[PDB]
């Protein structure tokens, strides 16, 4: 059931998200990102992402409506 | 106006390649196709026409269709070469008409047999009762040497419409391109 | 040559529905339709298929019907709706292909360069891979066959696509499945493999006893070719082959040994980790 | 005459014909007909699905009559029950014109059904399928469904927000859908990912196998190198600041189990098949 | 004149598109593009765009709503030049 759980989360992306950049994280599973839309935001993250992919403002994707690090 | 599905059995065997008819059996049976297609056309456009040969690999050149221009396109370069085959001709004309989209049409068949046949009377009675099951009344107009006085064909017909059926008929093949409008003067609707 | 084909899961269901269509006759009505595929490569792709009216008697299997009209119109519709799709061959629901089956290919080799057959099995009692396809050739023989013509086995597989995997695999939730089951799918693999071995042996011995005595043709078809199968039969236990095993098996045993070695210690960490938190939270709780 | 707790019976081919059509026409609303059978006043059943050309206004219905005809003569005749199209990446909600075909259709057949599909929001685990049923506005105050059972009320799901922002109850009513599975297709659908005995009897290779183990052991050595420093390190920092400074490039104790698992599952089967190939053979 | 009226009838229902450039191909159907006026997006072609022609730096036309690549076009027109 857990492995069925991971896959069903995948519908969130569907491609057209946004190209933004990771900036910083406050705490566990919540960080800050400055989008290429000129503005900056405070957002949550998915538990699926590996935390070794961070550091020096990586290229990231975000939801159009939600604007969450996916 | 009656609903039926005409299935013609042309003869592109070798023995059609002669001149007991005035020009040629090809033109003779071809013209008889001309009168049968116009006949069913003027009877009912809902009716449909499909043709078959009697060669080694008896061919559905035209699936059962109301249009006749396709059949006329098929009549040309018919290549009457090979050997007359009968028992598989009535068979390929037999199992074919169960593929009909319209079922109100009565399964009719006309055959142009102009080569010496080698059938058996038990074969014509088995095929005859098999044609009793579906009641496929077939009227064959023979064009050339067919058999000894069209033997095994009036027996086939009578064993088809036995016990006063009189639906199928057998024509003759000794003089020439019989005007089938004259052959069906009384049997114009049902030969 | 084509040498393999990739059939999608849509077909093999778009045939089952039509076998269900005329499936009311029950006794026998062989389902025949049109196969649609792609001129992909030497390898060939199969995507679409559709049906066509077809009947055939019991005796003298030379009386069969494929509506060329229906084929022309319906494929005209499927080209109007998909020029990317095109005719590639044909199929029939026969569990075992019939002697008549060559005349059909030989008929519709004029539409496709070779209208490859497709045998499907509605009831594959064998738990192996069903729905295998053939392509006919000529193999004129020393006997003096004017045209030794017979189909050819061609390997095939099941196609896949992003969307269809989505919809199908969402349908697979009706039953349980362990596809991520570690070191389980392998065991199942050797199981079903050995099952296929035993099935093939029982079949070939069924044929072999029949031909051996009483009534069967004793042709030179296989009789020595399968003997050459006996020719290989590697004599496993011999002199240096022992050095083949013991010089590698212990190698992999060493790696497994190390893996267990670290696995034990890693398991041992959590004992300290939880034995600390339990009593340290207890003594502070009281 | 009154509504009920209706059920949408399907055909397994219908689903695939949906998703392949919509996916192929992903950048726009793809339209098609839903063909099935009116089993009763309570449930519906769809068995056949097909679409037509569109450059959403369908072109010549000469395709229609000939299509249904040739579908009747081959197979059998059936009944048109509803229809479908795509809302690509949308809220799977009946668009303004989508409802505009609905007074057209329900006026033709009573239980005309709209079918919304999105091959975009559907992940390989689960598909986002949908279908709706127009409701009158003249009875906006009067009751529309008798609600004589929990199934289409407190037993199904919950209306989504992006489609409730359009109708949610209004101009239509949702409907439940299930899957009927023939045993014939069920059995073959059960088995489509297995192989022949060749696969279960392969011995991959010991040169690239031993090469592979020689690979993984190498970096696994380094994983132990990091693991020593990390485990002994232990800043007294509370069990969550470690969980905030571990995001970064930190990963002991994670790859360590992984490489051990893979090195296990490789060597095990690799030995086993070689075992069987000699016990069984000769 | 009725023919002209029908012409405008057909002309009514045509919606424009967004113009952008192709940054890089992430996957066979995942692409990284940028609007000419600012931010960037992840998109996909339709089925048959001949994606081989799409290269980093080319220009393409995107769907307004679905936001996907339609009709990649030649270079631009620099209005300090045509004059
Ligand atoms: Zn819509």
């Amino acid at each position: 059931e857990f492995l069925h759980a991971q896959e069903e989360v995948k519908r969130i992306q569907s491609i057209p998200l946004v190209i933004g950049q990771f900036l910083e994280a406050v705490d566990q599973n919540t960080a800050i990102v400055g989008s290429t839309t000129g503005s900056n935001y405070y957002v949550r993250i998915l538990s699926t992402i590996d935390r070794e992919l961070l550091k020096p403002n990586a290229s990231v994707a975000l939801h159009k409506h939600s604007n969450a690090l996916v | 106006m009656v609903l039926e599905s005409t299935m013609v059995c042309v003869d592109n065997s070798e023995y059609m390649r002669n001149g007991d008819f005035l020009p040629t059996r090809l033109q003779a049976q071809q013209d008889a196709v001309n009168i049968v297609c116009h006949s069913k056309t003027r009877s009912n456009p809902e009716n449909n026409v499909g043709l078959i040969t009697l060669a080694n690999d008896c061919e559905v050149l035209t699936t059962l269709t109301p249009d006749t221009g396709r059949i006329l396109s098929k009549l040309h370069t018919v290549q009457p070469k090979g050997k007359i085959t009968f028992c598989t001709g009535i068979r390929v004309a037999h199992l074919a008409l169960k593929h009909r989209q319209g079922k109100n049409h009565k399964m009719r068949i006309i055959a142009f047999v102009g080569s010496p046949v080698e059938d058996n009377e038990k074969d014509l009675v088995k095929l005859a009762k098999r044609l009793k099951k579906e009641k496929v009344n077939v009227d064959i107009i023979n064009f050339g040497e067919e058999e000894v006085n069209t033997e095994k064909l009036t027996a086939f017909v009578n064993t088809l419409n036995g016990k006063d059926g009189t639906g199928s008929h057998l024509v003759t093949v000794p003089p020439g391109p019989s005007l089938a409008d004259a052959l069906i003067s009384s049997p114009i609707l049902a030969g | 040559a084509v040498q393999k084909v990739v059939v999608h899961p849509l077909v093999l269901l778009s045939v089952v529905d039509h076998f269900n269509r005329i499936g009311k006759v029950g006794n026998q009505k062989r389902v025949v339709g049109v196969l649609l595929g792609s001129w992909q490569k030497k390898v060939l792709d199969v995507s679409n298929s559709f049906a066509v009216p077809f009947d055939e008697d019991d005796k003298d299997d030379s009386v069969w019907f494929l509506d060329h009209d229906y084929l022309e119109n319906m494929y005209g519709m499927f080209k109007k709706v998909n020029a990317r799709e095109r005719i590639v061959g044909w199929y029939h629901t026969g569990p075992k292909l019939h002697k008549n089956d060559i005349a059909i290919n030989e008929l519709m080799k004029r539409y496709c360069p070779n209208s490859v057959l497709v045998i499907i099995d509605v009831k594959p009692k064998d738990l192996g891979l069903p729905t295998e396809a053939y392509i006919s050739v000529e193999e004129v023989h020393d006997d003096g066959t004017p045209t030794s013509k017979t189909f050819e086995h061609v390997t095939s597989e099941i196609g896949a696509e992003e969307a269809e995997e989505v919809g199908v695999e969402h349908l697979l939730r009706d039953i349980k499945d362990t596809t991520v089951g570690t070191l389980s799918q392998r065991i199942t693999n050797q199981v079903h493999g050995l099952k296929g071995l035993n099935s093939k042996l029982l079949d070939i011995r069924s044929y072999l006893e029949k031909v051996a005595t009483g009534k069967l043709p004793i042709n030179h078809q296989i009789i020595y070719q399968l003997q050459d199968v006996f020719n290989l039969l590697p004599d496993v236990s011999l002199q240096e082959f022992v050095k083949a095993f013991y010089l590698k098996t212990n190698d992999q045993m060493v790696v497994v040994y190390l893996a267990s070695l670290i696995r034990s210690v890693v398991a041992l960490h959590n004992l300290i980790n939880n034995k600390i938190a339990n009593r340290d939270a207890e003594k502070k709780e009281g | 005459a009154v509504d009920t707790a209706e059920q949408v019976y399907i055909s397994s081919l219908a689903l695939l014909k949906m998703l392949k059509h919509g996916r192929a026409g992903v950048p726009m609303e793809v339209m098609g007909l839903m063909l099935g059978e009116f089993v009763d006043d309570y449930t519906v059943r769809v068995i056949d699905v097909f679409a037509m050309p569109q450059s959403v206004e369908a072109v010549d219905p000469v395709f229609q009559a000939k299509m249904l005809d040739m579908l009747k003569q081959t197979g059998r005749p059936e009944m048109v029950v509803g229809w479908y199209h795509s809302h690509p990446g949308f809220g799977c909600w009946l668009s303004g014109v989508d409802i505009n075909t609905q007074q057209s259709f329900e006026a033709l057949s009573e239980r005309a059904v709209a079918v919304v599909v999105d091959p975009i929001q559907s992940v390989k685990g689960k598909v986002v399928i949908d279908a709706f049923r127009l409701i009158n506005a003249n009875m906006m105050v009067l009751g529309h469904e008798p609600r004589q059972t929990t199934s289409n009320l407190g037993h199904l799901n919950k209306p989504s927000i992006q489609a409730l922002i359009h109708g949610l109850n209004r101009h239509y009513y949702s409907i439940t859908i299930n899957y009927r599975k023939n045993e014939l297709e069920q059995k073959m659908l059960l088995n489509l990912h297995k192989k022949s005995w060749m696969e279960g009897l392969t011995l991959q290779d010991y040169s690239e196998h031993c090469k592979h183990n020689e690979s993984v052991v190498k970096e696994m050595l380094e994983l132990a190198k990091n693991y020593n420093k990390a485990v002994e390190e232990e800043d007294k920092m509370t069990p969550e600041q470690l969980a905030i400074k571990n995001v970064g490039k930190q990963d002991p104790k994670r790859h360590l189990e992984e490489h051990v698992d893979v090195l296990m599952t490789s060597n095990i089967v690799q030995c086993l098949a070689a075992m069987l190939d000699t016990v069984v053979f000769k | 004149q009725y023919e002209k009226s029908e012409n405008d009838l057909k002309a009514l229902q045509s919606v424009g598109q967004i113009v952008g450039e192709v940054l890089k191909q992430l996957t066979e159907e995942k692409f990284i593009v940028k609007a000419t006026n600012g931010p960037r997006y992840v998109v996909g072609c339709r089925r048959q765009l001949d994606k081989s022609k799409l290269k980093p730096g080319t220009r393409v036309a995107l769907d307004m709503t679905t936001l996907t690549i339609m009709r990649y076009l030649p270079r631009e027109v620099d209005p300090l030049v045509y004059n």
